[PDB]
Parts: C-alpha cells; sequence; structure tokens
C-alpha cells in the first residue's frame, strides 16, 4: 500500500514489531532480501531535494521514516554498520535542511554509530555540518555561536546531546576541524556552558 | 595511496609528494575524488599529521 498516510504507518507498524533483538534482526533482512532499505533512503534523499529546492503530510512520512530507522538500527549488531553503509550519508544530509525532525534524525544517526575506530566520517559530518556556516574569530564566543546558530530549538540539542555521547563514548580523530579553525574537541565543551549552566532555568522538569 | 600518502612522502619525500599531488590534481580523465583529495593534499596536508610549511 503506497498511499503516503498507508505507507507511514505501514514503517510504523514494522518499527513496533522490531522488537527483540532477534525480531529486528528480521526487520533488517525484510527490507534487505524479500520495499529495499535502499527506497527508504532514497526516499528521504529525494524529500531533502524538494525540500531545499523550494527555498505537514511530509512530516508524518519523514517521522515515520525515521521512527523506525531508529528502531531497528538501536536493537543491531554488525548489521549496524550495513544500515550505516545506506543511511548515514543522506540522514547527514537531511541534518543540513532546516526541518523542525533535525533532532530525530540526529537520533538515528546516533544509532548508526559504531563503538571502534571508523567513528571519523561521523566526527567529520558533525564538525562540518556548526563549522560550515560559521566566521570564527580568533574569540571563544564566535565558536560558540556556530553551535548555537546551527542547534537553535530543543530538539535539535537534545538530539545533538545524544549524538555526542555516542561520538564522545570512548574516541574521535585527531585535529579534528583541521583548515577550518582552531581544532580539537575543545570548542564543544564549551557548547555545553551554554547548555547546562541555563538548565536549571529549563521551562517542564 | 591516495587515500594513505604518508608511504609515499616516507620513501619519495615531502616536496615529491607535493609535487606528483600537483601533477594529480591537473591530470586530465581522473575521477572527481582522486583530483580532489590530491588537490587537498597540496593544499592542506594531512591533516593532524603531516603539515604544509616554511620553517626559518
Amino acid at each position: 500500500l503506497l498511499p503516503p498516510t498507508i505507507y507511514i504507518p505501514y514503517l510504523k507498524m514494522l518499527q513496533g514489531l522490531a522488537n527483540g533483538p532477534q525480531c529486528a534482526h528480521y526487520c533488517f533482512s525484510l527490507l534487505k532480501v524479500n520495499v529495499s532499505w535502499e527506497h527508504f533512503f532514497h526516499s528521504l534523499m529525494l524529500y531533502h531535494e524538494h525540500l531545499r529546492k523550494d527555498l505537514q503530510k511530509e512530516q508524518d512520512g519523514l517521522i515515520a521514516f525515521l521512527q523506525l530507522t531508529s528502531t531497528i538500527i538501536t536493537w543491531s549488531e554488525n548489521a549496524r554498520l550495513a544500515l550505516c553503509e545506506t543511511p548515514v550519508v543522506v540522514i547527514l544530509g537531511l541534518l543540513q535542511c532546516s526541518i523542525p525532525l533535525k533532532a530525530e534524525l540526529l537520533k538515528t544517526l546516533a544509532a548508526f554509530g559504531k563503538s571502534p575506530e571508523i567513528a571519523a566520517s561521523l566526527w567529520q559530518s558533525l564538525e562540518y555540518t556548526i563549522l560550515q556556516t560559521v566566521r570564527i574569530p580568533s574569540g571563544i564566543e564566535v565558536e560558540l555561536n556556530e553551535i548555537e546558530s546551527r542547534c537553535e530549538e530543543y530538539p535539535l540539542t537534545r538530539a545533538f546531546c545524544q549524538l555526542i555521547s555516542t561520538l564522545v563514548e570512548s574516541s574521535f580523530p585527531s585535529n579534528l576541524g583541521a583548515g577550518l579553525r582552531p581544532p580539537g574537541f575543545d570548542p564543544y565543551l564549551q557548547f555545553l556552558r551554554d547548555s547546562v549552566f541555563r538548565f536549571r532555568t529549563r521551562a517542564r522538569a | 595511496l591516495l587515500v594513505e600518502i604518508e608511504r609515499f612522502f616516507k620513501l619519495h619525500q615531502e616536496d615529491q609528494a607535493c609535487a606528483t599531488c600537483l601533477i594529480l590534481a591537473c591530470s586530465t580523465c581522473d575521477r572527481e575524488v582522486s583530483a580532489w583529495a590530491t588537490r587537498a593534499f597540496f593544499r592542506y596536508g594531512g591533516e593532524a599529521q603531516m603539515r604544509f610549511t616554511t620553517l626559518p
């Protein structure tokens, strides 16, 4: 069933079905072997182009698409890399667009992040995706601004934190941000000053 | 070596690596990836690794 609304509920229903580590595996196979994962990313890619070229129905569909990818990627193993490489590139592109959604893709991205060394593609995406627009003077504040400009809303931040929590778990590239800015991990922690400084003054416990 | 060019660097030397990097960038019928990477190496060297520089 193709109708956009049926299609989105289908995605949601399957997410529910994906529950066990075991079920999640089947859901993985369902798309991979006997709609394919590729079709799914394609849809996301297409929406991305339409969104940017343009500059509720879509939110329904996209939100569902993400809800599903998230559910499985979380409950999976070596398979995670396979989905990772593939939604990773597309998801990154989607994040660049404004979207309401930003947070959600960040949550999914995080699920994709692997335990090992091959974090690097992800860190580059994140740094590039904060760094790109911002103009950084030689001081600290300008760096904070880069993050603040991009991570405008609450969902954006929570998603960002989940992704960061995952990447920071155990590793990252040397001389990160080289070329564009003063390198290193430090500015990210500064950003948290913006966050947990503020937290005390939340809304909404 | 395009993906690791240290090995080239080690044997050949930095200068030669730069020269070859320039040729690959300019070189015609090359994939964009190759040209861009070589351009990147030429321009920026290896990030947080080999730096590209005048030294007193």
